[PDB]
RNA sequence: GGCUAAUCCCCCAUGUGGACCCGCCCCUUGGGGUGUGUCCAAAGGGCUUUGCCCGCUUCCGGAUGGGCCCGCGUCCCAUCAGCUAGUUGGUGGGGUAAUGGCCCACCAAGGCGACGACGGGUAGCCGGUCUGAGAGGAUGGCCGGCCACAGGGGCACUGAGACACGGGCCCCACUCCUACGGGAGGCAGCAGUUAGGAAUCUUCCGCAAUGGGCGCAAGCCUGACGGAGCGACGCCGCUUGGAGGAAGAAGCCCUUCGGGGUGUAAACUCCUGAACCCGGGACGAAACCCCCGACGAGGGGACUGACGGUACCGGGGUAAUAGCGCCGGCCAACUCCGUGCCAGCAGCCGCGGUAAUACGGAGGGCGCGAGCGUUACCCGGAUUCACUGGGCGUAAAGGGCGUGUAGGCGGCCUGGGGCGUCCCAUGUGAAAGACCACGGCUCAACCGUGGGGGAGCGUGGGAUACGCUCAGGCUAGACG
């Protein structure tokens, strides 16, 4: 009995609590941006969207949120931000997106 | 070679979709006679261009939905309702032979 | 039949039905005896045939013929079932393996010892 | 309606020869004419010719038989010992080029309708094509 | 293990002379002389007409007993001959003649077939410089079949080759009597063998 | 990792190897991609090793990794010899 | 609760490049290029420490491996005829590496079925294998490919990759520990135990080979594997002697009592030398490694055995296992005695109620022979489900008759198309097996090398007789 593959399981749990955490952050930022786009605040929503994109690419850096899943999240995020922004648009910051 | 078939549009009633009937001849594997069997494919009509009774070509496509893997390539011969009437009569014959 | 009729309905394969539900399709099946009996034969013959009712390891209850001249088989002895019917005794669809598990081979049998299961004698 | 003209012609010939007739009138068509041409070239019939029966076109097939024989039944030996349609409506028969049969170990013929026309078995094999296997004759 | 026991009783049962005794099937003692009838209590009785299966069976038995093989190798070699190109009967006979022990008998090294099988089995026989003790070994055309120098001093071999002086050898064979060599030139054809056997009957026997 | 190794295809006490290109994760006697030689350890024939070098050169150019024994046999036929 | 290191984790910078929204272009489903804007990188260790090695980061591509999709093929029951509510489609959304009712909300009312839906029964599938003249039938053990499962059921985490046999969570059954609160388990891995069963092996040897995982390497791990063991379970090869030897010993058998048989068979004469004894004794093994050359090429060198002192070679050497089935016909092999519708044989026909070639023994014979029989099962014969290849007046079989739906089938002439049909080229048809040739173990079984073949499907091209289709025409069928 007592095979040291147990170690893997141990490590597994660690990695779980990492990935989860990161992922949660992403989501909580994404909504935070989208809401502000729905309420017509261009600059703040843009800032939050930039932070969210950075977080997404950093999660893609590790085994948490790797290949084009991250591109999916970024594409959906920027699409919804630019679309929701078009209610008396006024793209204040203009940084996060292409003019 | 993405498979290309030819059939008659036998059902209109769906949104952005047509039901096509595609026939096929082949020799019976033992008794050798030429037997003719048909099959209904669901084709994707994006512009609602094709109507009932049209003879169209169907092309193997990236799946649009469940049961939908083909798109209407082009119109071949428009408006021969005799085949449609044959299909309708065959389906209507099912009212008998039950109880 | 027309060719079109053969396309529509086609020839029907004929199913075989096993004459021997000595189950699992096994070559032999061991069981325990219930009766050791002497039975009268069918119309054209006349004799006293030694048979045995058997409960089987397959949960079956059959009747088997006792080959040879004399048998040591009794009411509660275990035996093996070989299969094969007796033409003149309706009911016995199986035979008994002699020299196996309780049923010693035929004594003073010197001609055919593969069947009837008796060991080779010695010549002084 | 007549449902198989080719088999009908073959049977007309079969019956006419079985009663030792001199000729037989078969309703005329180009395909029948080709079959008859192959037969005449292969020596199974004396020949044939177009004719008009009550204004409708027909084909007079002149059959040939053997010599009169000895003993009982002096009826001459048949030249068309056997004729049999193979690919009939309801079960069409098609053969490749390796699937062309040798009729009666070569003493007979197999008539094929191929892309290059109506040929015999030897003709189709030397031409290298297959097609619809119409009939055996030997 | 092939058939081992009284032999000339098979000289009698087949009704024809098959010299598996070597000598003494030549001198007036084969028991085919003055006793041609089959063995047993019913030997001298009248022979009822044999069925077709009987004829085919006795012919195949005649052949197999002549060559001394078992039915297993016999039938397997027969299937082998049937698969090859050519007449099954002549090919079968040539394959039986290609047996090493039968070649040793054909080259006159041994008096009989069984003696040749023993001379092979004990390693007294050389094939292309090497020893072979397998009687079922097949000799290809061109192989040299000699006697190992260890056995060249043997009295039996010198006796047999002493009698082989002036005697003739099969047309598909050749031998040097002093050097005890020999050569399987070619496969013998149906005519080359004087076997009193109708091979078509063996073929018809294995048809069933 | 696609590799180049040996598959034992002889019989008991009669080993015969096929020098073979295959993914390392399959059985050593299982399905392979290409058969690019055969090795006979007992050397019972005049030719007991053949390679067809240029194919091995290709498969090495794409990243196959030969076994130490496979590499030894490939070098014996000069897949690596570059003069 | 406290301390601490790193190729563990985080932030910033550099942006080769990449990702994303928007615009443009070329392509055409989400392919490629481009512009601006936003976001994104990393790690060190080792020595012969001035250089190299083992690594790390972003990206393009290659390779191998897979995911998803589609045409076609894939058992039985119609005494299973209607099935369907995420069910069919749409819009938007979620999820994934990726399409998708995969999931979700809203909208539409669809989808499938006699060309076998739905239901029930059975079943891993294939390369192949067995049989068969072939078509076909049957089968899928072993080897190879794919799938599925890891006590039963569900679920996700980690990761390039799992919904994970020797990982995790929960429910259920069972076994074990228990301080009664709670725990530990998972051989369909190699042996082995037990149960069940007619029945299926050693708790073996070994890392020497081949392959795998990690490592710079040395090396470690490997019940994959290479061998050995047990079982006539199969295949193949081999022995139980060879030659001489009586018009023919005894015994046994039959008899017409004269004899016939066992039978050259034995005894015996000579020769060879299975076993066992003695000695030599392997191939499988060359790299990794060392050293020269620059850790390359190249050259050369050296360590490395389970099998096993086995295979094999040389020497010596003894005549030294035979059994099983059958003998009425099919079917090859016959007599005597004994038993008397008893005792029994039997695949079918049938034997035995006083001469039994059919029961039991003997003698003799036939068939095979380290086998021979039996049972079960598959194909065969069986043209007895008939495509090849059958039938329906009286033998099984014309439906009581009609009307007509679907379907099947379609007169003559011309033309267009080229769907069937045919031809060529090519791709695919893995390996093994099968076939052919050569070869390696003294032969074979076994194995290697090479060659050939191949239905089907993909693509390109061609032919148009027939079938089809479209257009036109005709009157012999049909109708008026
Ligand atoms: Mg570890
Ligand atoms: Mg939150
Ligand atoms: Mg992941
Ligand atoms: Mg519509
Ligand atoms: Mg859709
Ligand atoms: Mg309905
Ligand atoms: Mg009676
Ligand atoms: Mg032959
Ligand atoms: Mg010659
Ligand atoms: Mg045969
Ligand atoms: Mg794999
Ligand atoms: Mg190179
Ligand atoms: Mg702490
Ligand atoms: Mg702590
Ligand atoms: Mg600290
Ligand atoms: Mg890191
Ligand atoms: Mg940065
Ligand atoms: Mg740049
Ligand atoms: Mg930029
Ligand atoms: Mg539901
Ligand atoms: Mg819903
Ligand atoms: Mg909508
Ligand atoms: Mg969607
Ligand atoms: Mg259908
Ligand atoms: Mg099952
Ligand atoms: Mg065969
Ligand atoms: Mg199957
Ligand atoms: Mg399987
Ligand atoms: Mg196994
Ligand atoms: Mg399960
Ligand atoms: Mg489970
Ligand atoms: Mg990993
Ligand atoms: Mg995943
Ligand atoms: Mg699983
Ligand atoms: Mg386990
Ligand atoms: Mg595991
Ligand atoms: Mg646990
Ligand atoms: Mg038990
Ligand atoms: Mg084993
Ligand atoms: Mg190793
Ligand atoms: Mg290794
Ligand atoms: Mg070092
Ligand atoms: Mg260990
Ligand atoms: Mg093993
Ligand atoms: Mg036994
Ligand atoms: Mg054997
Ligand atoms: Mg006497
Ligand atoms: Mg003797
Ligand atoms: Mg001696
Ligand atoms: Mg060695
Ligand atoms: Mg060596
Ligand atoms: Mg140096
Ligand atoms: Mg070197
Ligand atoms: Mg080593
Ligand atoms: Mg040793
Ligand atoms: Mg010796
Ligand atoms: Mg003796
Ligand atoms: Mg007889
Ligand atoms: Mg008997
Ligand atoms: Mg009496
Ligand atoms: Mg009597
Ligand atoms: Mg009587
Ligand atoms: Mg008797
Ligand atoms: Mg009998
Ligand atoms: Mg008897
Ligand atoms: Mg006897
Ligand atoms: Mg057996
Ligand atoms: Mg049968
Ligand atoms: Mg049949
Ligand atoms: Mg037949
Ligand atoms: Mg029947
Ligand atoms: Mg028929
Ligand atoms: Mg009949
Ligand atoms: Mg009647
Ligand atoms: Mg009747
Ligand atoms: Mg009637
Ligand atoms: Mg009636
Ligand atoms: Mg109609
Ligand atoms: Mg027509
Ligand atoms: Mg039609
Ligand atoms: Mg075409
Ligand atoms: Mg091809
Ligand atoms: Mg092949
Ligand atoms: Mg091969
Ligand atoms: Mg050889
Ligand atoms: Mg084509
Ligand atoms: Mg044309
Ligand atoms: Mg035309
Ligand atoms: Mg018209
Ligand atoms: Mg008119
Ligand atoms: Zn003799």
């Amino acid at each position: 009995r007592n095979l040291s593959a147990l170690k893997r399981h141990r490590q597994s749990l660690k990695r779980r609590l990492r990935n989860k955490a990161k992922k949660s952050a992403i989501k909580t930022l994404s909504k935070k941006a989208i809401q502000l786009a729905q309420e017509g605040k261009a600059e703040e929503a843009l800032k939050i969207m930039r932070k969210a994109e950075s977080l997404i690419d950093k999660a893609a850096k590790g085994s948490t949120l790797h290949k084009n899943a991250a591109a999916r999240r970024k594409s959906r995020l920027m699409r919804k931000v630019r679309q929701l922004l078009e209610a008396a648009g006024a793209p204040l910051i203009g940084g996060g997106l292409s003019a | 070679p993405k498979k290309v078939l030819t059939g008659v549009v036998v059902s209109d009633k769906m949104q952005k979709t047509v039901t096509v009937l595609v026939e096929r001849q082949f020799p019976h594997p033992l008794y050798g006679k030429v037997i003719k069997r048909s099959k209904k494919y669901l084709a994707h009509d994006p512009e609602e261009k094709y109507k009932l009774g049209d003879v169209v070509e169907i092309i193997e496509s990236r799946p649009i939905s469940k049961r939908k893997r083909f798109r209407v390539l082009r119109l071949v011969e428009s408006g021969r309702m005799d085949l449609v009437e044959k299909y309708l009569i065959r389906r209507q014959n099912y009212q008998s032979l039950s109880k | 039949p027309t060719i079109n009729q053969l396309v529509r309905k086609g020839r029907e394969k004929v199913r075989k039905k096993s004459k021997v539900p000595a189950l699992k399709g096994a070559p032999f099946r061991r069981g325990v005896c219930t009766v050791v009996r002497t039975v009268t034969p069918k119309k054209p013959n006349s004799a006293l045939r030694k048979v045995a009712k058997v409960r089987l390891t397959s949960g079956y209850e059959v009747t088997a013929y006792i080959p040879g001249e004399g048998h040591n088989l009794q009411e509660h002895s275990v035996v093996l079932i070989r299969g094969g019917r007796v033409k003149d005794l309706p009911g016995v669809r199986y035979h008994i393996v002699r020299g196996v598990y309780d049923a010693a081979g035929v004594k003073d049998r010197k001609k055919s010892r593969s069947k009837y299961g008796t060991k080779k004698p010695k010549e002084a | 309606m007549l449902t198989d003209p080719i088999a009908d012609m073959l049977t007309r010939i079969r019956n006419a020869t079985r009663v030792y007739k001199e000729s037989t009138d078969v309703p005329a068509s180009r395909f029948k004419e080709e079959i008859l041409r192959i037969l005449a070239r292969e020596g199974f019939i004396k020949g044939y010719e177009r004719v008009d029966v009550d204004g409708k076109p027909y084909l007079r097939v002149y059959l040939k038989y053997g010599p009169r024989r000895q003993g009982p039944d002096p009826r001459p030996e048949q030249v068309i010992h056997h004729i049999r349609r193979i690919s009939k409506p309801g079960r069409r028969v098609y053969v490749g080029v390796k699937e062309i049969p040798r009729v009666r170990r070569g003493l007979g013929i197999a008539i094929l309708s191929t892309s290059k026309g109506v040929l015999t078995d030897r003709e189709a094999r030397k031409l290298g094509v297959g097609g619809e296997l119409i009939c055996e004759v030997w | 293990g092939r058939y081992i026991g009284p032999v000339c009783r098979l000289c009698r049962r087949e009704g024809v002379k098959l010299y598996l005794k070597g000598e003494r099937c030549y001198s007036p003692k084969c028991a085919m002389e003055r006793r041609p009838y089959p063995p047993g209590q019913h030997g001298q009785k009248r022979a009822r007409r044999p069925s077709d299966y009987a004829v085919r069976l006795r012919e195949k038995q005649k052949l197999r007993r002549i060559y001394g093989i078992s039915e297993r190798q016999f039938r397997n070699l027969f299937e082998e001959a049937s698969k090859k190109k050519g007449v099954t009967g002549s090919v079968f006979l040539g394959l039986l003649e290609s047996r090493l022990d039968n070649v040793v008998y054909r080259l006159g090294f041994a008096v009989s077939r069984r003696q040749a099988r023993q001379l092979v089995r004990h390693g007294h026989i050389t094939v292309n410089g090497r020893r072979v003790d397998l009687p079922s070994y097949r000799v290809r055309p061109g192989d040299e079949i000699a006697v190992a120098e260890k056995s060249r001093n043997l009295e039996l071999i010198r006796q047999n080759l002493e009698a082989m002086k002036g005697r003739k050898v099969g047309p598909w064979l050749s031998l040097d009597v002093e050097g005890m060599k020999g050569k399987f030139l070619r496969l013998p054809d149906r005519e080359d063998l004087a076997l009193p056997v109708n091979e078509q009957l063996v073929i018809e026997f294995y048809s069933r | 990792m696609v590799k180049i190794r040996l598959a034992r295809f002889g019989s008991k006490h009669n080993p015969h190897y096929r020098i073979v290109v295959t993914d390392a994760r399959r059985k050593r006697d299982g399905k392979y991609i290409e058969k690019i030689g055969y090795y006979d350890p007992r050397k019972t024939t005049p030719d007991w090793l053949k390679v067809d070098v240029e194919r091995a050169r290709y498969w090495l150019s794409v990243g196959a990794q030969p076994t130490d024994t496979a590499r030894r046999l490939l070098r014996q036929a000069g897949v690596f010899r570059q003069e």
